This record gives structure tokens, C-alpha cells and sequence, in this order.
């Protein structure tokens, strides 16, 4: 028989600007509109009604936007951190394809549309026709992302680390707080080489704080191993670090996101000798997205 | 070494599908290829040669991506971003080689962006910390930026940025990571193949030496640049490389490529560069290059020549001697060969100046007088340096007097193997010999006795006194007798057995200087007090023939001696002669037992005697008589008879010795010899009739008799035939 | 091609032979060499040596090893040749003596010299050869002496005679034919 109506979300201004993507489970890739927090959102649902001759009995008729955040692939704590309801119709009937005007004014979009492992933020537009036993819920994604114009410092992260009379080294970040499309510049200034060094890497890796206090599942991967250098140095060498992090995809550092789950990226200098050990310290970097802009000039 | 065969059959592999992806104007990933290309020179596991085989492949087939790469940009089909669209990849090999690959076409298409991004990819280089995929990405980089430096003599697109300055600071910056590495190409890898290194670094040493070429190519590096920057730059890096043979084929280089007038005002800084040299390093081959290519500059016409400023005589020296001071465990050769330099370059770049290379050869003594050194054998090598040494200034000199005339000449001798010491000896006395040497003065008189001195304690001193007479020639009417009497001392220091070959021409050098004063009889009035003591002088050396025991020599150095004194006329000379010839009779009277010579003797005795008209018959016939003695004092019979008839002219009573003649032919046993010898008395009655006439015909008619009664042979019938032809001169018709 | 030449005196009365005779004198080009004496060191005889190989050699009055021959004899092709010095001649320069040596040797040809001045004269069918000082060694009777040397070209009953004397500082040719009888 079919389904009795069809639930179609066309916004009105659902044209504009460009789509910028993200990658889903299973690496499948998804495009839902891109908005920004202090944007409205407007459209019109069509209910294209499908079966002639019968009849769509419902009480009530409405459209909501819920910006919520689903944790641990688990139902029975979705929580809706945006919640917004417009009413479309009241009980009764639908006979035809009726289009519904709909619009949230100014829709407060507090987070980036981010997805984890166990973390899935969405801002959709669920639209749900109370019906007397199954509601036809139907779901419009929606992402969205936090903007932020430059830093006002991003002071140069200049550290010694080493290994007691094996290894001394100046690493000098010149920054501590990149956007997405930054690039790392610096240098690596050995002071001590009397180990038989076979290379330097340095790994870009994220670790996903998930839960809510005592519940922390950080899961860390490397999205980045950066090479620089190879074999045992000596004493004397500058190495300047030029890495591009745009082919890495990266996501904004978002700290404590709801109080459910935080997203940090950590620079570990990874060193390993001819023996094969491995030689790590860490220091945190924050990332945010900065805009979406015509790329000329430079202050 | 399999690993390599594998390692290039990957890098054709990915060659032909970049290629592949080239053709199909697929950029992106025609690189990828390439990606997966240059991550062979990941490996460390290649030998030096066998990576620098395939980084040569290598660099040829990256040359078919940069002709695609060129061919794009060049008409305008350029993709943007390569500079970081290359920035990508992982392994740090493949992304680099595509920056310098993007960079040399950034500096070609667009001028403005030159010396920036030659100020990036340089440094980039340090972007590795290996020493062996180090150079060869480095050298890669030399090629692609050969020639895209700047210079003074620049097309002006005004666009760009660098200059001269920008090609000398780049290059010297391509000059300190080489060398430096090289030093840890020594020490890298394992242990136990510290020569596998070392003769690796005598194979990719020339890698580095095509940059010192880029700095010959650079017209812009003029004198004053090079000497404040280039040479400083290298020095500095000259210095810093704390490595034997890494500043071994450095230095060379520098020299060897680097034009003369470069080195020509670099004496004092080079060469302290060089006191600044290891004690391994083989500082003579870094100074025969040196004073090589110095001497080709010297001697190479169409330009001013040498700047008059310059003295290198001095300047050399002072700094020769500080090379010598920096240095510590020293062989002998090393200092006579540069010893040898500066006696080589102080006679070629000073031909007219005598005095310097006297300064050196001095200083020479003064170096191995100092040496403690005993006497030099002909074993070791030092025997062959110092005989190249001294056969220099005596070759050199064109004129072989100036050897003579040089006062310090003779120290060097004295050091010498005896072998040695005679070789030479004869060799420089040859040369005096062997090129016709004029008048010599007393001051080289004294100088070729001295000579001797070195020799004597053969036939070649008879060619020595042979040329004496005339090298010795002197047109003074006084002074020759002095250099022969300087001859008759000193040669007759030399021992006995020379001056048998020496006294009889140096006596007639005397003669010669007795008939010089026959010239100047005239021109002298004390010529015939000087000729009495010449001809005692005579009688002094032909006593020195009595010591040496002679016996025949004086003998017809008497008949000269007799010969000489009565045809000048000096006064006493008559019995001077007749001295001499009571010598010459006494000496021929003692002790010859052969006959012939004693025939030889009298007969030239004789021969003289009748010639020797100064002889009065108060004199004549007493000597005409003990001539007649002499003769008689003989043993064969025939010998005598000839001897009489010759005695015959020296009353010219003659018919007198003719009647004598004839009795002694009459005591001979064999016919054969006594027929001829009766001929030989009536010519001889011919000779004299003609000038006592019946004596003749009776003559004639007994050998008649006389000649038949006999067997005959070959030696028969050529008397008949001479006494039928007798008779034919006897027809006088 | 023969040579002559004679009272030489290397050591004793110059130092060599003049320059320009030495010059002449090359090796190859001459078959036979004849010399007359007084070469006083081998100098003169290596030097010869040096020129050609068919050299024969009498003594002067000064040469000094007894090797070397008083006299020798040769009959080349046609012509009888005597070699001498010329020491061993009465009043040195006498014309009836001389004219007597061949007639003792019944030769063709003569040699002989020991005045040190060049003389050359055919006389009672034979010829006779003083190729005087080749380095124009002294001599007591006569003052000045010119070096000159001979060369001779034999063919068949016929020599031809080139002798090069030295006056003043060039080579003067006279030149004489014999024909043997």
C-alpha cells in the first residue's frame, strides 16, 4: 500500500553559498546544509499525500528543530541541547500534498555539528504528524559549524625536552591556538645527540574525551604522522618544521562540549633510535574553524 | 649488491607509468608515481657508487618530468600551488626533489621570485640529516641551478633579485654542506671499513669539486671579490673540515680550476691557509701545483707578465721556510724538492738576476748544514732528490761560465757519495767540455783546479787538458806561462799517471807560448830570457816525465824543444838545443831495450840534426859524430846501414859514410833483404851526384850478379821490375 | 768515396778540428777514410770512427800506441795505394826521395805528409798524396800552417781528388784527377 504521505523539507533558502562535507561511519559521506548560530532557518514542509481516495487522520501537524547530541550509540540518553518547535496544523486531515510555512527565528546553535565514535552531534529538522499509534517522523540533518576569527595571541610554544645524556632538543611551535587551515611552522634545535637516532616524526593525534565525568572513554588515534627527519644528528643542526594540516580534515578543539565529551589534538615528538624505541612528549594544540572567506591580504 | 638491482628495476617501473600519466596530462598523479619512485633513495643499504648509479638514473629521468614540468609552465600551462601542492607526501625524498623541481622553473618563469626561494630551498636542504642521500640531492640540486644564477653580465628582466653576490654566498653555502659531510663520510657506517669510506671519498670528492667549478664559471668573481669573500669562504672551509683527504683534494682543486691572476696575489694568504693544513696532508703536490701552474703563468707571453710590485723571490721564501715550520715528521724529499721549486722558479722568473738563486742554494747548504745529517749515500731516496737539485744551475745556465764564476758553488760537493761525487764531477766538467768554452780567467782557474780537486781524490781529463790549451789561450805575453805553471803544479798534485797525457800538449803549449813570443821577438826584448825559461820550464816538465818514468815522450819534446830553439833565435839557444839534444841522446842511451824506437830515435834525431842548421861544425860535427856514435851502438845490420847513409847528408865527408854504407850490407845471411838495400845505396849515390859519379856505374853492374842467383817468390819479380824502372829514371834520354 | 787527412795534433798543437771541416765530415756519405798520422789521442781515431768504418791508420811522429801499423798497402778495385806518414824522409820536402818510395813499393798511389803543409803531385807515372795538418798544426820549418783534409772518389782506373784547405775563415777547394797508367 505504500506510505499514506510523504515528508518533504525544502528550506527557503536552501540554495545559497556551498556545501563543505564530512565523513560519516563506515566512511560514507553525507552533505546536509551548512548554517551558523544566530542564522534563522525557513522553509516549507510538503506532505506530499500519497494514496488517493483515503485518508490522513492525525492530531496535529509540527516541525521541530532539534539540535541534540546522541552519546554511546544508546537511545535512552539522547539529549536535545536545541530545542525548537514550530506548529504546522492542528488535528485533522490531510487529503493532499499541503505545504506547511515554516520558520525558526534565529535558531541559537551553541556546538559545530561534530561526529564521533561515541559522539554524534546533529542538528536536524524533525517533522512529526501525531498520529493515533506511529507518528511519521521524518529527519532533516542540518550541520552546522562554531566560528571564531583569529586569536588575539598565539604565543610560540619554545620547550626543551629530552632524554637525561642521551638527547636535548629545543622544540619551538610558533603557535598555540591554529585554525584548520594553519600551518606549523617552527624549528627543532639539538643541543645533545649520543644516541644512534634513526628518524624524527612527529604524529598530530586527537584524543575524544567521551561521557560525563568518571565515564571517560578516550579514544585516541593518529590522524597525522608528519616526517621531518631521518638518522642520528649531531651537534649543531636547525631543522625548521613547514607541515600543511589541511590534508588532514581536522575538526576544531572543543573543550568539554555539554559536559559530555571534549575534542583535543595533541603534537607528540616521536623519536626513534636504530634499536627501535621510541622516544614521546606531548603538548597541546587548540584548533578551531576560522572562516569561510576571500583568501588575499595579511595583517 | 642485489638490493640495488631491484632498487632501479622499481625506478623504471614507476619512470614509465609517471611518464604514462604525463602524456595523459596527468600531473597529480604522475607524481604520485614519482612518489613512489623517490622513495628508493630511502635506503641507506647501497654502497656510495652503487647509490651514485642510480642517483644518476635518477637524475636523468626526473630531467623527462622536468622537460614535462618545463614544457607546461614554459608556454603557459602552468598548474598553481606546485611549490606546496608537493608538500604533501609523507617520505621526506620524493617531496623534496619535486620543491627543487618546481623551485628552478619559479626562478625561470618568474624573474622577481630569484633570490627568495634560492634563500629557501638551500636551507630546505638541511630539511635531512643523513650525510649520504645528503650530498646527492645537493648535487641534484647543483644541475637543475647550473646555470640560472645570476651575474653582472644579466638579461635585464628587472623583475629579478641576486646577483654575483647572491651566486658566491649561495654556492659557498653549497660549499660548507659538502665538506662537511664529506668529514662524516669518514666516520659514518661500521667500523671496520674506514678505508671503504676513505676510497668512496676519493670517488664522490669530484661531486664537490663540480661546485668550486660553478665558482670558476662566475666571470662576476673578479680579484678583489674572491680574495675578501670566494677564497676567504673556502679558507674558512678549508679549515673547519678536520680531515686529511678531504683538504687534499679540496686544495688542488682550488688551484687547478681557479685562473693564475686568482693565485697570483694570494701568495701570503693561500699559503698561511696552507700552514693551516693537517700533518697527513700532502702539502708538496699542494705546492707543486702551485709553483706548476705559477711558472705556466710566468712564461706565457701576451700580457704584461708579472706586476712589478711583486717580488716572489723573497715573499716565496719567507713563506716556503713557515711551511717547512708548520710542518712536524718530515722526510727528507719533501724539502729538497721545494728546495728544488725555488732554485726552479728563481732561475726561470729571474734569467738576468744570478744573485738570487745564489741566495737559495745557499740557503740550501744553510738548510742541511743545520740538518743533522751524516754523509749522503746513493741508498735512499734523498741521494736521487739532492742529484736532481744540483743538475739544475748547471743546466740552466746558458752560458757555463756563470756556474764557474759562482763562489758558493763548491759546498755543495762536498756532501756527496763518492760514486755520486764522481758521476757529477765529470758531468759538470763535461759540460764545460762539451760546449766550447773561450779564455778562462785566474779566479775560474782557480775554480777548475778546484774542480779537479773534487774529482781526482781517466782520458777524460786528456780531454779536459786537451781544450786547457785553448780555453787557456791567453793573448798576454807573460800571464799564459803563469796558467800553465799553475798547471804544472797543481796537475802534478793530481798523482803520476795524468800527466803523461797532459805535460807533452801542455810543453808545447809552452812551445805554442815560446813561438808567441817568436810573434812578439819584436813586440818583447825579454821574449828570449822568457823562452830560456820556458825551455827549462820544458826541462822542468819533461823532468816530471823522469819522475813519471817516461822514456820516448821527452825524446822528440827534446827534438822540438832542439827544433824550437834554433828557429826563434832566442840567444844561447844553440846550446840550449844542444843541452836538449845531449838530453834526448842520454834518455835514448839508457835504458830502451827494443830496437825499433831506438831506430825511430835516431832518425828523427838525425832528420832534425841536418834540418838544425844553428849547429856549427864546432858543434855540428861533434853531434854529427856521437849521431855516428849512436848508430854504431846497434844491434841488426841492415837497421845501421840506413842509419850511416842518412849521416851522409850531415856533411851537406859524404862519399865517406856512402863507403861505410856498402860494407855494411856485406854481413846479411838471407839475399832476399840485401839486394834492394844495394838499390838503396845507388839512389842514395843518385841523390848526391846529382847535387862520387863512377862509384855509380861500378855499382850498378855488381848487383847485376847479385841479382839472379837466387830462388824466387812473390817479392822477386817487384825488385826487377824496380830495377828495370830504376833504370828508367837513370834514362835520362 | 775515400778520405785523407794527416798531422792532426788534437791535444797537441790545436784543440780539434776546425769547425767547418767538422761540418763537412759526416757520416755516411764516405766509404773508405785514410789518414796519415799524428792523431796524438783516440780522440781523432773514435772521431773517425764516428765518420765511417773503413779507416786504416799509420803512425806519425807522435802518436803514442804501438798497435797502429809504421805503413800499410791496399789494392781497392784497381789502384795500388801506400800509406805513410812522411817522418822518415831525408831533408823533409826532398822530390828524388820521395819519388824513390814508390819506386821501393811499386805502388800505384802515395801518402805521406809529416811537413804539415799540403803538397799532391803525379810524377814518373805514379801520383803522390801530403795532405799536410788537417788542424793546421805547428811546425818548426814552416811558420803558419792551414789545416786541409782530402777526399778522393774511385771508380775504375780513374780517382777523382777533392782536398779543402783553410785560408783565412772559409773552405778553398783545389781540385786534381789521376788516371791510373
Amino acid at each position: 500500500f505504500g506510505p499514506i504521505c510523504e515528508i518533504d523539507v525544502a528550506l527557503n533558502d536552501g540554495e545559497t553559498r556551498k556545501m563543505a562535507e564530512m565523513k560519516t561511519e563506515d566512511g560514507k559521506v553525507e552533505k546536509h546544509y551548512l548554517f551558523y548560530d544566530g542564522e534563522s532557518v525557513s522553509g516549507k514542509v510538503n506532505l506530499a499525500f500519497k494514496q488517493p481516495g483515503k485518508r490522513l487522520e492525525h492530531q496535529g501537524i509540527r516541525i521541530e528543530f532539534v539540535g541534540q547530541i546522541e552519546l554511546f550509540n544508546d537511545k535512552s540518553n539522547t539529549h536535545e541541547f536545541v530545542n525548537l518547535v514550530k506548529e504546522l496544523a492542528l488535528p485533522g486531515e490531510l487529503t493532499q500534498s499541503r505545504s506547511y510555512d515554516f520558520e525558526f527565528m534565529q535558531v541559537e546553535k551553541p556546538y559545530e555539528s561534530y561526529i564521533g565514535a561515541n559522539v554524534r552531534l546533529r542538528y536536524f529538522l524533525k517533522v512529526t504528524i501525531v498520529r493515533r499509534l506511529t507518528d511519521l517522523v521524518k529527519e532533516y540533518d542540518l550541520i552546522v559549524h562554531q566560528l571564531a576569527t583569529y586569536p588575539d595571541v598565539n604565543n610560540s610554544i619554545k620547550m626543551e625536552v629530552g632524554i637525561e645524556d642521551c638527547l636535548h632538543i629545543e622544540f619551538e611551535y610558533n603557535k598555540s591556538k591554529y585554525h584548520l587551515k594553519d600551518v606549523i611552522v617552527g624549528k627543532i634545535y639539538f643541543l645533545l645527540v649520543r644516541i644512534k637516532i634513526q628518524h624524527m616524526e612527529l604524529q598530530l593525534i586527537k584524543k575524544e574525551i567521551t561521557g560525563i565525568g568518571p565515564s571517560t572513554t578516550t579514544e585516541t588515534e593518529t590522524i597525522a604522522k608528519y616526517e621531518i627527519m631521518d638518522g642520528a644528528p649531531v651537534k649543531g643542526e636547525s631543522i625548521p618544521i613547514r607541515l600543511f594540516l589541511a590534508g588532514y580534515d581536522p575538526t576544531p578543539t572543543m573543550r568539554d562540549v555539554n559536559k559530555k565529551f571534549s575534542v583535543r589534538y595533541f603534537l607528540n615528538l616521536v623519536l626513534v633510535d636504530e634499536e627501535d624505541r621510541r622516544y614521546f612528549k606531548q603538548q597541546e594544540i587548540i584548533l578551531w574553524r576560522k572562516a569561510p572567506e576571500k583568501l588575499r591580504k595579511q595583517r | 649488491e642485489k638490493l640495488l638491482d631491484e632498487a632501479i628495476q622499481a625506478v623504471k617501473v614507476q619512470s614509465f607509468q609517471m611518464k604514462r600519466c604525463l602524456d595523459k596530462n596527468k600531473l597529480m598523479d604522475a607524481l604520485k608515481h614519482a612518489s613512489n619512485m623517490l622513495g628508493e633513495l630511502r635506503t641507506s643499504m647501497l654502497s656510495p657508487k652503487s647509490y651514485y648509479e642510480l642517483y644518476m638514473a635518477i637524475s636523468d629521468e626526473l630531467h623527462y618530468l622536468e622537460v614535462y614540468l618545463t614544457d607546461e609552465f614554459a608556454k603557459g600551462r602552468k598548474v598553481a600551488d606546485l611549490y606546496e601542492l608537493v608538500q604533501y607526501a609523507g617520505n621526506i625524498i620524493p617531496r623534496l626533489y619535486l620543491l627543487i623541481t618546481v623551485g628552478v622553473v619559479y626562478v625561470k618563469s618568474f624573474p622577481q621570485s630569484r633570490k627568495d626561494i634560492l634563500k629557501d630551498l638551500v636551507e630546505m636542504c638541511r630539511g635531512v640529516q643523513h650525510p649520504l642521500r645528503g650530498l646527492f640531492l645537493r648535487n641534484y640540486l647543483l644541475q637543475c641551478t647550473r646555470n640560472i644564477l645570476p651575474d653582472e653580465g644579466e638579461p635585464t628582466d628587472e623583475e629579478t633579485t641576486g646577483d654575483i653576490s647572491d651566486s658566491m654566498d649561495f654556492v659557498l653555502l653549497n660549499f660548507a654542506e659538502m665538506n662537511k659531510l664529506w668529514v662524516r663520510m669518514q666516520h659514518q657506517g661500521h667500523s671496520r671499513d674506514r678505508e671503504k669510506r676513505e676510497r668512496e671519498r676519493q670517488e664522490l670528492r669530484i661531486l664537490v669539486g663540480t661546485n668550486l667549478v660553478r665558482l670558476s664559471q662566475l666571470e662576476g668573481v673578479n680579484v678583489e671579490r674572491y680574495k675578501q669573500i670566494v677564497l676567504t669562504g673556502i679558507l674558512e672551509q678549508v679549515v673547519n673540515c678536520r680531515d686529511a683527504l678531504a683538504q687534499e683534494y679540496l686544495m688542488e682543486c682550488i688551484i687547478q680550476v681557479f685562473p693564475d691572476e686568482f693565485h697570483l696575489q694570494t701568495l701570503n694568504p693561500f699559503l698561511r691557509a696552507c700552514a693551516e693544513l693537517h700533518q697527513n696532508v700532502n702539502v708538496k703536490n699542494i705546492i707543486i701545483a702551485l709553483i706548476d701552474r705559477l711558472a705556466l703563468f710566468a712564461h706565457r707571453e701576451d700580457g704584461p707578465g708579472i706586476p712589478a710590485e711583486i717580488k716572489l723571490f723573497d715573499i716565496f721564501s719567507q713563506q716556503v721556510a713557515t711551511v717547512i715550520q708548520s710542518r712536524q715528521d718530515m722526510p727528507s724529499e719533501d724539502v729538497v724538492s721545494l728546495q728544488v721549486s725555488l732554485i726552479n722558479l728563481a732561475m726561470k722568473c729571474y734569467p738576468d738576476r744570478v744573485d738570487y738563486v745564489d741566495k737559495v742554494l745557499e740557503t740550501t747548504v744553510e738548510i742541511f748544514n743545520k740538518l743533522n745529517l751524516e754523509h749522503i749515500a746513493t741508498s735512499s731516496a734523498v741521494s736521487k732528490e739532492l742529484t736532481r737539485l744540483l743538475k739544475i744551475p748547471v743546466d740552466t745556465y746558458n752560458n757555463i761560465l756563470t756556474v764557474l764564476k759562482l763562489k758558493h758553488f763548491h759546498p755543495l760537493f762536498e756532501y756527496f757519495d763518492y760514486e755520486s761525487r764522481k758521476s757529477m764531477s765529470c758531468y759538470v766538467l763535461s759540460n764545460v767540455l762539451d760546449y766550447n768554452t773561450e779564455i778562462v780567467s785566474q779566479d775560474q782557474v782557480d775554480s777548475i783546479m778546484n774542480l779537479v780537486s773534487t774529482l781526482i781524490q781517466f782520458a777524460d781529463e786528456q780531454s779536459l787538458v786537451g781544450r786547457f790549451i785553448h780555453l787557456l789561450r791567453s793573448d798576454d805575453p807573460d800571464q799564459q806561462y803563469l796558467i800553465l805553471n799553475t798547471a804544472r803544479k797543481h796537475f802534478g798534485a793530481g798523482g803520476n799517471q795524468r800527466i803523461r797525457f797532459t805535460l807533452p800538449p801542455l810543453v808545447f803549449a809552452a812551445y805554442q807560448l815560446a813561438f808567441r813570443y817568436k810573434e812578439n821577438s819584436q813586440m818583447d826584448d825579454k821574449w828570449e830570457k822568457k823562452c830560456q825559461k820556458i825551455f827549462s820550464f820544458a826541462h822542468q816538465t819533461i823532468s816530471a816525465l823522469i819522475k813519471a818514468e817516461l822514456a820516448e815522450l821527452p825524446l822528440r819534446l827534446f827534438l822540438q824543444g832542439a827544433l824550437a830553439a834554433g828557429e826563434i833565435g832566442f840567444e844561447n839557444h844553440e846550446t840550449v838545443a844542444y843541452e836538449f839534444m845531449s838530453q834526448a841522446f842520454s834518455l835514448y842511451e839508457d835504458e830502451i831495450s827494443d830496437s825499433k824506437a831506438q831506430l825511430a830515435a835516431i832518425t828523427l834525431i838525425i832528420g832534425t840534426f841536418e834540418r838544425m842548421k844553428c849547429f856549427s861544425e864546432e858543434n855540428h860535427e861533434p853531434l854529427r859524430t856521437q849521431c855516428a856514435l849512436a848508430a854504431s851502438k846497434l844491434l841488426k845490420k841492415p837497421d845501421q846501414g840506413r842509419a850511416v847513409s842518412t849521416c851522409a847528408h850531415l856533411f851537406w865527408r859524404v862519399m865517406e859514410c856512402l863507403k861505410k854504407a856498402l860494407k855494411i850490407a856485406n854481413q846479411c845471411m838471407d839475399p832476399s833483404l840485401q839486394v834492394q838495400l844495394f838499390i838503396e845505396i845507388l839512389n842514395r849515390y843518385i841523390y848526391f851526384y846529382e847535387k862520387t859519379i863512377q862509384v855509380l856505374n861500378q855499382l850498378i853492374q855488381k848487383i847485376r850478379e847479385d841479382l839472379p842467383n837466387l830462388e824466387s817468390s812473390e817479392e822477386t819479380e817487384q825488385i826487377n821490375k824496380h830495377f828495370h824502372n830504376t833504370l828508367e829514371h837513370l834514362r835520362s834520354r | 768515396l775515400v778520405l785523407v787527412l794527416g798531422d792532426l795534433h788534437i791535444p797537441h798543437r790545436c784543440n780539434s778540428l776546425p769547425a767547418k771541416f767538422k761540418k763537412l765530415l759526416v757520416p755516411g756519405k764516405i766509404q773508405h777514410i785514410l789518414c796519415t798520422g799524428n792523431l796524438c789521442t783516440k780522440e781523432s781515431y773514435d772521431y773517425l770512427k764516428t765518420l765511417a768504418g773503413d779507416v786504416h791508420i799509420v803512425r806519425g811522429d807522435f802518436d803514442e800506441n804501438l798497435n797502429y801499423p809504421e805503413q800499410k798497402v791496399v789494392t781497392v778495385g784497381q789502384f795500388k795505394i801506400g800509406l805513410i806518414h812522411g817522418h822518415q824522409v831525408i831533408p823533409w820536402g826532398d822530390m828524388a826521395s820521395l819519388a824513390l818510395l814508390q819506386r821501393q813499393f811499386d805502388v800505384d798511389i802515395l801518402i805521406s805528409g809529416h811537413t804539415h803543409k799540403f803538397e799532391a803531385f803525379e810524377h814518373e807515372n805514379k801520383f803522390y798524396i801530403n795532405p799536410g795538418s788537417a788542424t793546421g798544426a805547428y811546425n818548426a820549418l814552416e811558420t803558419n800552417i792551414i789545416p786541409s783534409f782530402v777526399l778522393m772518389d774511385i771508380q775504375a782506373s780513374t780517382v777523382v781528388t777533392y782536398v779543402y784547405q783553410l785560408i783565412g775563415d772559409d773552405v778553398k777547394v783545389e781540385r786534381i784527377e789521376y788516371k791510373k797508367s
